[PDB]
């Protein structure tokens, strides 16, 4: 079965530089060829690069030629984007995929995708505050974080059902959001609820108990 | 270079009725046009390829027609497991230029948010700030209106909204209404309400707290 597997994923700042790489198996692949396709929340799936099964051709579309550089080791069967004077609209999700064709042609695998973001914000880890107040809802705040993600699960993923975790909204420098779950009314404050938080990026994990107040 | 026009760019149907999505190219591209599909969080999973010919494990309800600009792809009856968003690809020429998406929603009864407050939590106003949380959760449809009043008067300085996508499990929405102000804006002031319209009620629903 066909597994196409990328890293690289990262912050970086405006004009730096990366390399996103791609590991192939489940294929032969110096026969097929492969490419780069970006997505973004505002202007959907993006071809962004494609290089032929030998390497020898390799085609790009105008807003990324000179910057963007795709590449391919055979030998490794590992697929390469040199990336260059990144701008803040390259932010986007990159995913990997191949052509059918031993050239360019349509995309009929893709990989998990791995997500790139420029900017000049710092990395930051989460302010996370408690939201305290038939069914009680409570919740949990987590804000001004930066870069995403944040992993928020409630009792240490105990507490499944009833929770919804909002998209965080990128604020004016920093990311928030929230997430609230509810429970039954004999089980609070009788039994604790805590909401842990997780922010990967600065290695942060908090837990934050929601007590009456 | 060729330019595809997709629509519709939402759909909301009920399970079992007909889908269908129309992609529209620029320049006679033959029968090079592509679908795909893709659930949330997960990649495009290709659906059918060059010649409207389905993609192998792809259930017969799904397929597409046409050849030169005029380009359909349909859902014979809609199923659960159908809900995402549709694609089309031309590979015909460079560059490869996706269609704009067709974003698909269950359509199910009508459903009143479940409104609740937060007021600051205590080490917030500690550091300084003060945010005040409401939630709106399992309503639908997805359109509604919620307003913050400091005191009677409105406020729209300082709010920001989050949604969440259709509910896999009962085809619901919620969202997230923040109002953030300074610690100080915040003790000189004392009735805090969010007010929300939903489609499923002449009252505006509201939701207040003091002090």
């Amino acid at each position: 079965e066909v597994q196409l597997v990328e890293s690289g994923g990262d912050l970086v700042k405006p004009g730096g530089s990366l390399k996103l790489s791609c590991a192939a198996s489940g294929f032969t692949f110096s026969s097929y060829g492969m490419s780069w396709v970006r997505q973004t929340p505002d202007k959907g799936l993006e071809w962004v690069a494609t290089i032929s099964s030998g390497g020898s051709y390799t085609y790009y579309p105008d807003n990324v030629k000179g910057r963007f550089t795709i590449s391919r080791d055979n030998a490794k069967n590992t697929l390469y984007l040199q990336m260059s004077s990144l701008k803040s609209e390259d932010t986007a999700m990159y995913y990997c995929a191949r052509h059918e064709d031993g050239n360019w042609n349509y995309f009929d695998y893709w990989g998990q995708g791995t997500t790139l973001t420029v900017s000049s914000a710092k990395t930051t880890p989460p302010s996370v505050y408690p939201l305290a107040p038939s069914m009680v809802t409570l919740g949990c705040l987590v804000k001004g974080y930066f870069p995403e993600p944040v992993t928020v699960t409630w009792n240490s993923g105990s507490l499944s059902s009833g929770v919804h975790t909002f998209p965080a909204v990128l604020q004016s420098d920093l990311y928030t959001l929230s997430s609230s779950v509810t429970v039954p009314s004999s089980t609070w404050p009788s039994e604790t609820v805590t909401c842990n938080v997780a922010h990967p990026a600065s290695s942060t994990k908090v837990d934050k108990k929601i007590v009456p107040r | 270079e060729t330019t595809v026009t997709q629509s519709p760019a939402s759909l909301s149907v009920a399970i079992g009725e007909k889908v269908t999505i129309r992609c529209i190219t620029s320049t006679d591209i033959d029968d090079d046009m592509n679908w795909y599909q893709q659930k949330p969080g997960e990649p495009p999973k290709f659906f059918i390829s060059e010649g409207n010919t389905l993609r192998p494990g792809v259930p017969s309800r799904f397929s597409s027609s046409g050849y030169g600009t005029d380009f359909v792809f349909t859902i014979e009856n809609m199923l659960s497991e159908d809900v995402a968003d549709y694609y089309c690809l031309q590979s015909d020429t460079l560059p490869l230029t996706f269609g704009s998406g067709t974003k698909l929603e269950i359509k199910r009864a009508d459903a009143a948010p479940t409104v609740s407050i937060f007021p600051p939590s205590s080490e917030q106003l500690t550091s300084g700030g003060a945010s005040v949380v409401c939630f709106l959760n399992n309503f639908y449809p997805k359109d509604i209106n919620v307003k913050w009043k400091i005191d009677g008067s409105e406020r729209q300085n300082g709010v920001l909204n989050s949604w969440t996508d259709q509910d896999s499990k009962d085809s619901t929405y919620s969202m997230s209404s923040t109002l953030t102000l300074t610690k100080d804006e915040y003790e000189r002031h004392n009735s805090y309400t969010c007010e929300a319209t939903h489609k499923t009620s002449t009252s505006p629903i509201v939701k207040s707290f003091n002090r």
